[PDB]
C-alpha cells in the first residue's frame, strides 16, 4: 500500500468521535511534557509556559499490514479519535502552535505532539534559590477511569528543549499520577500532575 | 411591558 | 451496542437545532456553577473575572437506548444545548475544556464546560470580613418558562476552588426567580448565583 | 405541526442569501440598542467599549406558518435565516456576540434577533467627568442594501434606558436618543438609511 | 428575474477559486482606499493603526444578466465569487475586517467590494507633531497574479479623502496620493503592480 | 486547457494530507526567509515578519501546457504543503497574506506566505555594533529525513532587498544554513534550516 491508500483507509475506518475502546478495557494514555519557555510571569499569580506535550494511545482499528507499506504516517488529527485531555487547572484555552498532524504507526500506536502555549494559576519564590513551582494537571474532560487511563512516561533531562534565552531557569520537574473522585460524578478521573520547579536567572 | 427581560422581550418585542 | 452504534443512532434523530420537548412540556434544565477561580478583581471598574464549572443536565428521550455501555461522550454540535447565558456578562463566555457531553442511556445530558468570564459586580467590600458578592444572573436568552425551566440542582462548599488565588470562597447560594408580567400569559426564569468571596491576606 | 416540522419547513423555503423584499418594496428593519454596560473608556485616544442589546426586528414571509394547531413562535439558529447586514459605520472593532446565536421567529414570519454585542468606537469623551457629560453616537445601518432596499428605522420606546444598564458601572445614562439618517457618500450613488444613537452618559459623583 | 434566481445562478456559475481572464488578458482590479480613521499611533515603535474602506471593482461578464423585470444589482457573500488576492505588501498585521463580507454584483457583470479593514503598519512617525506631519505608505496588489494576469489601477480624484475620516480621531489628514506602480522582487521573474498610498497626517493639538 | 480546467483538475488529483512522495524518496522542499521587519524588541523576545519563500515538488498536479496556461494560482487547502514549523517559537505563526500557493505545469509548487512571529532571542547587545541575534529553527514537524528533506536556496547572508527602510533596526547579516537534529523524544532525525539574524538598532 502507498501512503494515499493509507490514508484513505484510516478515513473510512477511523470513528473521531469514538473512544477505541477494545473489550471495555480503559484507552491507556500517556502524557509527557517538555518545556520549552516560561513567558510572562505576574507577581496575580499567573504564568504563561510553551511546553510541547507528548501523547501516546493504540487504536487498533488503524492498524493496517506495513509489508511494502510505510511503517507510519503523518495524519490530521481531525481524522482520527483524540483524547479530550485538558489541563483542569489552565485559565487559557491552549494555543496550538504546530501543525496538528499525529503520526499513526501501522500497529495502531498514534503519537501527537503538539506545541502548546497555555497561562495558570501558581504560587510566584520564583527570585529564591528554590524557586517557585507550577504544577499543571493533565487528564481526560468527560472520561472517567474505566474508559481513559492516564500515566506519565519514565524520564531524561528535564532543560533539553528549554530556550537558553529565556530570563528563567528549570531547576526540576517532576510527575504524580492522581486518580480523584468529586461529588459531582460517581466515577475516579485520573490526572498527571506535572510540577515545573524553575527561578529567574 | 416586560422589556427588561432578554426571552421576554424576544418573544414580544417592545 | 458499541459506542459506535450508540453515536450512529444518537446523530439520527438528534436534531441539535430543535429543542426536545415532550407532550408540550417544558425541557427541564438544571444549571450549577463550581467556581474553581477569581482573576481579576477590579475595585476602579467593578469587574470580576471568574473560572467556573457550568454543570448542566437535562434530558433528550429521544436519545435513550438499551447491557451494554450505560453513557457515551458526544461532541455538543451533535445535540441541542440550552441557550443559557449569564444576563449580566460583560464578555463572551471562553470555554477552556474539550466540548464534549456525557449522554446516558435514558436520554440524561450532561454538560460541564469549564468557563471564563467577566461580570459586572459589587466588589467594594473585597478586602473586609464579609467580603464582596457577585451575582451572575442564568437563563434562557430566547425561551420562555413553558419551553425551557431553569432550576439550580442541591450541591456552597469551594471543593473545585484554586488554592492559590488570592482570594477565597465564604458561600455561593442559587436562587430561581420566576416572573409573570400582565402582558403575557407565561413566566419567564432565571437562577440568580451569588458568590460571596474576600481577599485572603 | 410540532417544533421539529417547523424548522424543517423553514430550511426548505428559507433562502439566508436574499434579501424577503415584497414586490420590490425595501425590507423594513427596526433597530433599537439597549445599554448594558461602557466599559474602558479612554480620554487619550478617544474610544469607548460598550456592551449593547442590540434588539434587530423585520418581516420574512417566506418562514411563515398557519399556528391553528402548531406553536406560535420557535427559536431559531441565524444561519438559517436571511439576517440585516447590519455595521456600525464608525465602529474600530469587529461586533463580539455575547449571546447565543438565535432569532425568535412568529408564525406570520416576524422575525427578532437581538444578540447582546461587545463593541469599540471613536467618541467623544471630553467632559465625562462633568454634569451634562459626553455622548456618543453609533451610526447603524445596511453596509450594502441602500433604502430602496432596506429601510432602517429606530422603535418609538423612550426614556426607559437606565433599567437595562449595569448598576455597578463607573458610569451613569443621563440620556438616549436614536434618530433615523440617510447618507449618501461619493463612493456610491444611492442613499444609505441607518439608525443614529446618541450615548449621553458621565461618570458617578 | 428575482434576487434568488440570480443568487442561485451566480453560485452556478461563479467559480471562486478561478480568476475570470478573458481572452489571457489582465483582469483589471481598480482599487482605493478611504481612510476612516489614525488610531494607536506608536511614537516609540514607528507603527500606527488605521480604518480604510478598500474600494474595490473588478468585472466577470459571466455572471450577467440582461433579463427584463430584474434587479439592477445584488449583494453577495465573497465566498460566493472569486475576489482579488490582494494584500497590503508592507503590512505588519493581518488585515481584519469590520464589515459583512458581502459583495455587489451589477447585471452587466461588474463586482463591487469595500469592506471596512483595520490594519497596521510600519511608517515614520517623528514628525506626526509638525505643520508637515508624518507619511504612512501602504502598497497594495494582488499576492500571486502578476502583471499579465491582474492589473491595478487607483481610481481618479474625486472626491477630498476627509470626507469619511472620523472628526474624532486625534489626527487630522493633510493629503493622500494613490498612485499605480510595478514592484519586482528576486524571487519572482515578472513584475506585480499595485497602487501605493501615501496617508500624510499630523495630530491636532 | 483554461484555468478552470486545470484547477478542476488539480482537485482531481491533489491529495492534500498525503505527502506528494515518488518511489519512497523523500520530498526535496526548499525554504528561505525574507526579513521585512522587526517589530518589537524587548528586554529576551523579539518580533519578526518574513516572506517564507518555500518550492517543492508534485507530480501528480502536472499538466500540458504546450496551448494552456504555465502556472495558476491555488487556495492551499486544495494543495498537500509541507508540515513545516519554527521549532523554537514561542507565538502561533501569523499568516497576514492570502493562503494560495502557485502551481506550474510541470508540478512544481511555490508557496511564500507572509509570516509574524515572536521568538526567544538575546537582545542585549541590541544597541552595540556588533549587534544581537536570532535564531530561528524551521523544519518539518513530523516528517523525519526519509520523508521530507529541507534545503535552503543558495545566496545566504541574504541581502535587505524586501527589508522595511522605517524599521527601528538594520540587518547586519543573515544566514541560513543546513542541519538534522534528533530529539530524545524521537528515533529519527529531522532537518531543518537554522536562520541567523544579526541586527542592530539604529542611529
Amino acid at each position: 500500500l502507498d501512503r494515499a491508500d493509507i490514508l484513505y483507509n484510516i478515513r473510512q475506518t477511523s470513528r473521531p468521535d469514538v473512544i477505541p475502546t477494545q473489550r471495555d478495557r480503559p484507552v491507556a494514555v500517556s502524557v509527557s511534557l517538555k518545556f520549552i519557555n516560561i513567558l510572562e510571569v505576574n507577581e496575580t499569580n499567573e504564568v504563561d509556559v510553551v511546553f510541547w506535550q507528548q501523547t501516546t494511545w493504540s487504536d487498533r482499528t488503524l492498524a493496517w499490514n506495513s509489508s511494502h507499506s510505510p511503517d507510519q504516517v503523518s495524519v490530521p488529527i481531525s481524522s482520527l479519535w483524540v483524547p479530550d485531555l485538558a489541563a483542569y487547572n489552565a485559565i487559557s484555552k491552549p494555543e496550538v502552535l504546530t501543525p496538528q498532524l499525529a503520526r499513526v504507526v501501522s500497529d495502531g500506536e498514534v503519537l501527537y505532539m503538539p506545541s502548546i502555549r497555555q497561562r495558570f494559576s501558581c504560587d510566584v519564590g520564583v527570585d529564591t534559590e528554590s524557586g517557585a513551582t507550577c504544577r499543571i494537571k493533565i487528564g481526560s474532560w468527560t472520561h472517567h477511569s474505566r474508559e481513559i487511563s492516564v500515566d506519565p512516561t519514565t524520564e531524561s533531562d528535564d532543560s533539553e528543549y528549554f530556550s537558553q534565552y529565556s530570563r528563567f531557569e528549570i531547576l526540576d520537574v517532576t510527575q504524580k499520577k492522581n486518580s480523584v473522585t468529586y461529588s459531582c460524578c460517581p466515577e475516579a478521573y485520573e490526572d498527571v500532575e506535572v510540577s515545573l520547579n524553575f527561578r529567574k536567572k | 411591558c416586560c422589556a427588561r427581560n432578554p426571552a421576554c422581550r424576544h418573544n414580544h418585542p417592545c
